């Protein structure tokens, strides 16, 4: 038997078989009903006049659970289109998800698709025995939330968890802003999908800010074209780093809180004196909001500011991050021991939940 | 536990190397510690009586070329075996030609040898390959869709509706003699194919209306790249070179056939339980049903309360069905989840 792996994401799902490389079903974690019941996914979005369009997960969090319900079903009937009774399945959870939030997956996975076997795995654990490691802090950063989990040999350290809520959802809210006064039109929800594509493929970070401001500010070879579903084609200048900026400099979006330079240092401080060392040498980045081109050099330069000079800073950046977490599901799913830490529906309908 | 660690002293010293072959931490021969595979991902462990204590260091070395599924593999076995010696072993990362000293002590006399390749990659490399296909959409009172082996103009005719299905973006061609049941047909099929996988854009192309003008710039560019315009009129078939649509749907309908596999009292019997119309109502969710549709897609449906042997036969006899009848490798066989059955499995069926 081959297992499932479901990476259920604040904004994706990323979903697929467990020995494969890449998920099969990347889509939109979106419920729409209409103002045929429900719609998810991608076609949620293109009939997005029709209905209302609600996320099921909340900054990693799972709140509404009836419409999460759909976005599973759509999961295994409709994108994997497998019968779920057949398949042992692997879930991911956010950083420090609450006791009883984990015990009503497992209710709605045994009692509503009867799956044989499954099974919960931390998102930032995933990614770092993806890059091969069991020691490392993990920064996260997806569409709705982001996240600095220090890892010791394989488990978390719980009481040096970061978590910003600041994430790709805010970005690309930020980049409608600011192109909004440039001039342009973008504030339906339906114009967020045209931007959040613009922000995949013409933003990135700077590595000096203030130096590639005044560059943009002097001459025009830093703006680039977008072609929109018109066919009107539009300039972005300066917003192409500006908007990855609010990483850094979260006051841009109006947030008092530290940038992810800092978040991944405090959390560093936040461990034990002894094993700093190889926290600085493993950072691991994850997530699409890691995707910007820079932050890599960037994360390396703004940390290496904060730390002692006698420790060594490495950030790694592995070019197929946005699916770390769910390669990481895949992995554990493949191993001949994922039988042996998993909950089968006969113990659960024995034992219960907990 | 896995089998292959069971057997690791929990408090006598010993010295031990694994090597990860297919997800799984195969032992090395003791005799060949040292010699690895720059391909593969290891596992060392260490444990030395130092003055009365055990001390335990837990060593994953990874090759400069393994693959990412060897990585996590030793990444993942190795908190497994810290945690089942007690958790007191300390783990240490070791890349090649950066190993640390405490790694290199152990093979100073036993000779550490960095050798070329290595085992496979576990991994099953998904290529996200799109499938397009040439449609054929042909009737009279309803029209029976057909997947041509190619995608060309001598596959199609002047007299009926073809689908050009390229994932993303749906061609609807219409002959200029097509009827009118195949026109609106094909739109349903298309549109049945765009709802199941949740996106897409259907262009309807007319007959002598495919001008880059009328048409559309870029809408051009993809259909003359796999329909080039020029290739038409030596290449496409008359609608009289096409048959008849009558007789092409009564084809179609002779060859689907519902067979059924269920479990009886422990014996599994597949009965030939209908043809003709097909009603949604004949699949019973308590057993599995093969629905053949012949060359053109043999469909298994499982119910929700279906046996294990019921679905596995089932597959086996759908696949048997294809190799028996040496089928072209274009005819598919395709497991249909109750609840998740798509448009085109549904078409077969009459009434729904
Ligand atoms: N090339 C890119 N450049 C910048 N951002 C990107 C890129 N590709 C994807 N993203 C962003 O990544 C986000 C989704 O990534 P991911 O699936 O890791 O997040 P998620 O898991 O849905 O969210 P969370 O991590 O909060 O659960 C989207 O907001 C998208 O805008
Ligand atoms: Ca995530
Ligand atoms: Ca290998
Ligand atoms: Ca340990
Ligand atoms: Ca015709
Ligand atoms: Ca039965």
């Amino acid at each position: 038997t081959t297992a499932l792996v479901c990476d259920n994401g604040s904004g994706l799902v990323k979903a697929g078989f467990a020995g494969d490389d890449a998920p099969r079903a990347v889509f939109p974690s979106i419920v729409g009903r209409p103002r045929k019941d429900s719609y998810v996914g991608d076609e949620a979005q293109s009939k997005r006049g029709i209905l209302t369009l609600k996320y099921p997960i909340e900054h990693g969090i799972i709140t509404n659970w009836d419409d999460m319900e759909k976005i599973w079903h759509h999961t295994f009937y409709n994108e994997l289109r497998v019968a779920p009774e057949e398949h042992p399945t692997l879930l991911t959870e956010a950083p420090l998800n609450p006791k009883a939030n984990r015990e009503k997956m497992t209710q709605i996975m045994f009692e509503t698709f009867n799956v044989p076997a499954m099974y919960v795995a931390i998102q930032a654990v995933l990614s770092l025995y993806a890059s091969g490691r069991t020691t490392g802090i993990v920064l996260d950063s997806g569409d709705g939330v982001t996240h600095n989990v220090p890892i010791y040999e394989g488990y978390a350290l719980p009481h040096a968890i970061m978590r910003l809520d600041l994430a790709g959802r805010d970005l690309t809210d930020y980049l409608m802003k600011i192109l909004t006064e440039r001039g342009y039109s973008f504030v339906t929800t339906a114009e967020r999908e045209i931007v959040r594509d613009i922000k995949e493929k013409l933003c990135y970070v700077a590595l000096d800010f203030e130096n590639e401001m005044a560059t943009a500010a002097s001459s025009s070879s830093l703006e680039k074209s977008y072609e929109l579903p018109d066919g009107q084609v539009i300039t972005i200048g300066n917003e192409r780093f500006r908007c990855p900026e609010t990483l850094f400099q979260p006051s841009f979006i109006g947030m008092e809180s530290a940038g992810i330079h800092e978040t991944t240092y405090n959390s560093i401080m936040k461990c034990d004196i002894d094993i700093r060392k190889d926290l600085y040498a493993n950072n691991v980045m994850s997530g699409g909001t890691t995707m910007y081109p820079g932050i890599a050099d960037r994360m390396q330069k703004e940390i290496t500011a904060l730390a002692p000079s006698t420790m060594k800073i490495k950030i790694i950046a592995p070019p197929e991050r946005k699916y770390s977490v769910w390669i990481g599901g895949s992995i554990l799913a493949s191993l001949s021991t994922f039988q042996q830490m998993w909950i089968t529906k006969q113990e659960y309908d024995e034992a219960g939940p907990s | 536990t896995d089998p292959a660690f069971r057997s690791v002293p929990k408090g006598t010293p010993c010295f031990l190397i694994w090597r990860i072959e297919n997800f799984q931490p195969v032992p090395v021969p003791k005799d060949q510690y040292g010699n690895f595979f720059e391909g593969d991902a290891y596992i060392i462990l260490s444990q030395k009586d130092n003055k009365g204590i055990l001390e335990q260091n837990l060593h994953f070395w990874l090759g400069k070329n393994s693959s990412q599924d060897e990585q996590g593999t030793a990444a993942l076995k190795t908190v497994e075996l810290d945690d089942y010696l007690g958790g007191t072993p300390v783990q240490h990362r070791e890349c090649q030609n950066n190993e640390s000293k405490l790694f290199l002590s152990y093979f100073k006399n036993k000779s550490l040898k960095y050798l070329q390749g290595g085992v496979a990659s576990g991994f099953n490399h998904v290529e996200h390959i799109v499938r397009r296909r040439l449609l054929s959409v042909k009737g009279k009172h309803t029209p029976r869709m057909e997947e041509k082996p190619e995608i060309s103009w001598s596959q199609m005719n002047k007299g009926d509706v073809f689908i050009l299905d390229l994932g993303e973006i749906i061609y609807v061609w219409n002959g200029e003699l097509c009827s009118r049941t195949e026109r609106i047909k094909a739109m349903e099929i298309a549109r049945g194919m765009r709802d199941d996988r949740g996106t897409g854009n259907i262009i309807v192309v007319e007959d002598g209306e495919e001008t880059p003008d009328d048409m559309g710039e870029e809408e051009f560019e993809v259909f003359n790249e796999y329909l080039p315009v020029a290739d038409k009129e030596a290449s496409i078939k008359s609608a009289e070179e096409g048959g008849a649509d009558e007789n092409f749907e009564k084809k179609k309908v002779a060859q689907l056939k519902l067979w059924k596999v269920a479990e009886e009292d422990g014996n599994l019997k597949i009965t030939e339980e209908a043809t003709a119309p097909l009603d949604k109502k004949m699949l019973d969710s308590n057993d599995c049903f093969i629905v053949d549709n012949g060359e053109d897609g043999i469909w298994v449906w499982t119910g929700k309360k279906a046996s294990p042997k019921e679905r596995k036969e089932s597959m086996n006899n759908a696949m048997a069905f294809l190799k028996q009848r040496n089928y072209s490798s274009q005819t598919r066989v395709t497991k249909v989840p109750e609840g998740g059955e798509s448009s085109e499995f549904k078409s077969l069926f009459k009434t729904w």
